[PDB]
């Protein structure tokens, strides 16, 4: 199995962030954008009400393709819904999804 | 009250999960087919279920349910009927009993040990998930032949109760009749049909003696989801075993005049579920399950 | 008075970050890597994705199996 780290990309820079920064907005997530390459991604969940945070990071890997990373942010019997590693995978699919092509 | 109720009952699930693990999460829209498979190029036995719709985990898919879905595969085949091998993980779950319904079975990091062996007796399950309230997320799936593990490994030798030193026969641990067993030219198909009929995790091959010279357990069943098979159901429980003809020496075997003790100690060191128990000629007489002995080490 | 002027660098983010080194884009099966995103190549419509969390002094990685 060859893991490979968030996705990467041909399309320019200025590109791959317009449409994630779209991508965000459809969703209703809130975001800042801490520089021009990352950004703070927040949601409040339609089932549970719990709130997930992740950051997303541009990285050049080389001269023509780009790195986006998906990184998730730590906060501070039967089991109630929620768990905040399979949202934070949901939270990134949806924003793959929405923000581009294979 | 002993040894190993008060070790139980003053550690934690937390204390068991090793430093560094793996975890198979199923979302349950994912077509069966391909959740098995799954299972098998992972080296995992089991996979928590995750409801997106709900945004809860809400039950685990395991060789159990691989063996009951071949089952009604292999029936609904021979009458024309193909739909399960198409099945997504909700369709399958919503067959089997639905209202009849059954949540997830789970525990917390921070209950004890104890609490953890009676919910594996009382609801009669092998994976238990520990789940972090605070987070939600599944931590590790904890069972029988950890937990067994653990205790042996962390209670020293001594302060030694009495029954560690009596035998099997003495304190009736195991089962020793109707013992669900296959002969060495049983087809596989029958063999799961076993399985699903007296819920049991490993079945004996016997010789016409009825003496055991191998064993068909549930890791010879998830091989039948690496391998394309499906088809070659009609085949012997033997030709099934071909998969391991190498690198195999033989069946683990107990005597009902043995210790507990010695097998504890047996069935900790060949990491093994069970011992197949045996008279002098290597005839069949019972097994004696982890299962078995954790019921035992908890209400003695 | 006089009009002002601006200096504004433009360049310091004309392009993104290049990758350090300590991050790696491959690992095989087959550390700080921690709470980042890994997925397999997606194949026959099911995409896998995978992370390493920490809870006390415990990791798990975990594995979500998703169809598109
Ligand atoms: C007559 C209709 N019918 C035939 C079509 C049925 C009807 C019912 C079931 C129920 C199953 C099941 O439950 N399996 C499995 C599993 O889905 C479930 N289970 C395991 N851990 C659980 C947990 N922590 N919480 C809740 N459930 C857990 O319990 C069953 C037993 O599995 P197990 O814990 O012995 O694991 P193992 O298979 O030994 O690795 C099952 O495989 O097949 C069924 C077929
Ligand atoms: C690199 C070499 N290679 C490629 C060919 C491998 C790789 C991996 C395995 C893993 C095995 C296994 O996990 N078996 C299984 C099983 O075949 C065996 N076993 C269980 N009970 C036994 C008994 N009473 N007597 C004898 N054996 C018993 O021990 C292993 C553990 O099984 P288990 O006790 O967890 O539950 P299960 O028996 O699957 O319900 C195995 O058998 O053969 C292997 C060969
Ligand atoms: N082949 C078998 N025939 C009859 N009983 C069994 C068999 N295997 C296990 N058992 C018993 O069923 C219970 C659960 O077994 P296991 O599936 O191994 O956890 C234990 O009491 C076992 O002794």
């Amino acid at each position: 199995m060859a893991w490979h780290l968030g996705i990467r990309s041909q399309s320019r820079p200025n590109d791959i962030m317009a449409e994630v920064c779209r991508a965000i907005k459809q969703l209703d997530y809130e975001w800042k954008v801490v520089n021009p390459y990352y950004l703070r991604v927040r949601r409040k969940n339609p089932v549970t009400s719990t709130f997930s945070k992740m950051s997303l990071q541009l990285y050049q890997v080389d001269s023509r393709t780009y790195l986006l990373d998906f990184r998730s942010i730590d906060d501070e019997v039967a089991p109630r819904p929620g768990s905040h590693t399979i949202e934070f995978f949901e939270m990134c699919a949806n924003l793959i999804k929405n923000s581009c092509t294979v | 009250s002993s040894v190993y109720t008060t070790f139980m009952k003053s550690h934690r699930c937390y204390d068991l999960i090793p430093t560094s693990s793996k975890l198979v999460v199923f979302d349950t829209s994912l077509q069966v087919k391909k959740a098995f498979f799954a299972l098998v190029t992972n080296g995992v036995r089991a996979a928590p279920l995750w409801d997106s719709k709900k945004q809860s985990f809400v039950g685990m898919l395991t060789i159990t349910d691989f063996i009951n879905i071949l089952h009604r595969y292999y029936k609904s085949a021979l009458v024309q009927i193909y739909e399960l091998e198409e099945h997504k993980i909700e369709t399958w779950r919503e067959v089997y009993l639905q209202d009849s319904f059954k949540p997830l079975v789970c525990i917390s990091p921070n209950a004890s040990l104890f609490d953890a062996v009676s919910s594996l007796i009382r609801n009669k399950i092998h994976r238990l998930p520990v789940i972090d309230p605070e987070s939600g997320n599944t931590l590790y799936i904890l069972t029988h032949k950890r937990i067994l593990k653990f205790l042996k490994l962390f209670i020293t030798e001594f302060p030694k109760p009495e029954f560690m030193s009596k035998s099997l026969e003495e304190l009736q641990i195991g089962t020793y009749a109707n013992i669900a067993m296959v002969r060495t030219t049983t087809p596989v198909y029958v063999a799961l049909g076993i399985f699903v009929q007296h819920r049991v995790s490993a079945l004996p091959v016997v010789d016409e003696k009825g003496r055991v010279v191998d064993i068909y357990s549930k890791f010879d069943v998830i091989n039948l989801a690496a391998e394309k098979t499906y088809n070659n159901l009609d085949v012997s429980v033997t030709k099934a075993l071909q998969h391991r003809s190498h690198y195999f020496e033989g069946v683990l075997k107990c005597y009902l005049h043995e210790t507990l003790e010695a097998i504890i100690n047996r069935l900790v060191e060949a990491e093994v579920h069970r011992l197949v128990v045996v008279d002098e000629h290597d005839v069949v007489k019972g097994i004696v399950s982890l299962s078995d002995i954790l019921q035992a080490l908890v209400l003695t | 008075g006089q009009e002002m002027y601006a200096f504004r660098s433009e360049e310091r983010f004309k392009s993104p970050p290049i990758l350090p080194p300590h991050l790696l884009q491959v690992i095989l099966n087959k550390h700080v890597m921690l709470n980042h995103l890994y997925a397999l190549s997606i194949k026959d419509s099911v995409m896998v994705l995978s992370a390493t969390h920490r809870y006390k002094k415990k990791y798990v990685t975990t594995l979500l199996y998703k169809p598109i």
